[PDB]
């Protein structure tokens, strides 16, 4: 199957109160590798699997440089969009930055991705040829200026097209056991009454990996999306992912519903049924 | 894999 | 600026048994800004020993947390995560039911 890396930065202002904080957090593709977060004891990037923790010094000294430098980056962006959006100096605010890399099932490079967010909303992203930028508005015109100046996109290009698609495929590697493989969904069906006349069925998805899941009912074969209610796919804790998929049956009708998964882990998609 | 190269100031 | 309310689900890691080991979890996602309190009730009370993942966000720049503790499920203790943020004109209470 495809693979991605990624790495997601947060940092929040809170005048009065010192630096602003920051969180560096590392994926490969739904599972998480690594932390930093600049209100911690240690001051280094930690680990955050098991198959990371072999990583030497080296690695670990060199991470933790670049979070360092990533950090006090973004302490400064706050202070300098502030001033760009004459902002006061009493507010909360927050910068985000994502980037990384997709490969496809034979692991080589898709595309990269580079992007930047002020208080929630976009405000500069790399385009996808990894040559050109998008902003948002005209303070970020001005940022794009100045990256367009100091040659940042070709630097970029050259750590997602390069390091980026080299360090995922060493890290599915490495980690083999956690992040090569597929757990299919375990599933199950649920039936309560809420009346005389309905009932509701629940098709649960539980234990998979990775995340990328569909299900969906259908009634006699037409399906039911505006009448289903589907939960957002969540964590379990350990790894793995849970969904599940609510419809309402006017009671004798249970028949007449399918429910129906689809997973990398399921060579053939399950049409599952109350009966 | 921390980028060490194209992470600038805004 | 930007305020998005956090989606909230309580749940179980591994299909509630009675009187079998389990983690209780609440995840909140989909919010804006970061700032959010999340506590786990047990019978209404707060539970002291909770901890929660890194902070981490969608490509929609929406923030998602996972809140988590041990438990023990029984046939009549209550559990229920209790979520306060900005959008949020008190905190939201949902309780932990064995099928959601």
């Amino acid at each position: 199957g495809s693979h991605s890396m990624r790495y997601f930065f947060t940092s929040v202002s809170r005048p009065g109160r010192g630096e602003p904080r920051f969180i560096a957090v590392g994926y490969v593709d739904d599972t998480q590798f690594v932390r930093f977060d600049s209100d911690a004891a240690s001051q280094r990037m930690e680990p955050r699997a098991p198959w990371i923790e072999q990583e030497g010094p080296e690695y670990w000294d060199g991470e933790t440089r670049k979070v360092k430098a990533h950090s006090q980056t973004h302490r400064v962006d706050l202070g300098t969009l502030r001033g760009y959006y004459n902002q006061s100096e009493a507010g909360s605010h927050t910068v985000q930055r994502m980037y990384g890399c997709d490969v496809g099932s034979d692991w080589r490079f898709l595309r990269g991705y580079h992007q930047y967010a002020y208080d929630g909303k976009d405000y500069i992203a790399l385009k996808e040829d990894l040559r050109s930028w998008t902003a948002a508005d005209m303070a970020a015109q001005t940022t794009k200026h100045k990256w367009e100046a100091a040659h940042v996109a070709e630097q970029l290009r050259a750590y997602l097209e390069g390091t980026c698609v080299e360090w995922l495929r060493r890290y599915l590697e490495n980690g083999k056991e956690t992040l090569q493989r597929t757990d299919a969904p375990k599933t199950h069906m649920t039936h309560h009454a809420v009346s005389d006349h309905e009932a509701t069925l629940r098709c649960w998805a539980l234990s998979f990996y990775p995340a990328e899941i569909t299900l969906t009912w259908q009634r006699d074969g037409e399906d039911q999306t505006q009448d289903t209610e589907l939960v957002e796919t969540r964590p379990a804790g350990d790894g793995t992912f849970q969904k599940w998929a609510a419809v309402v049956v006017p009671s004798g009708q249970e028949q007449r519903y399918t429910c129906h998964v689809q997973h990398e882990g399921l060579p053939k998609p399950l049409t599952l049924r109350w009966e | 894999x921390v980028a060490g190269i194209g992470i600038l100031t805004x | 600026m930007i305020q998005r309310t956090p989606k909230i689900q309580v749940y179980s890691r591994h299909p509630a048994e009675n009187g079998k080991s389990n983690f209780l979890n609440c995840y909140v996602s989909g919010f804006h800004p970061s700032d959010i309190e999340v506590d786990l009730l047990k019978n209404g009370e707060r539970i002291e020993k909770v901890e929660h993942s890194d902070l981490s966000f969608s490509k929609d720049w929406s923030f998602y947390l996972l809140y988590y503790t041990e438990f023990t499920p029984t046939e009549k203790d209550e559990y229920a995560c209790r979520v306060n943020h900005v959008t949020l004109s008190q905190p939201k209470i949902v309780k932990w039911d064995r099928d959601m």
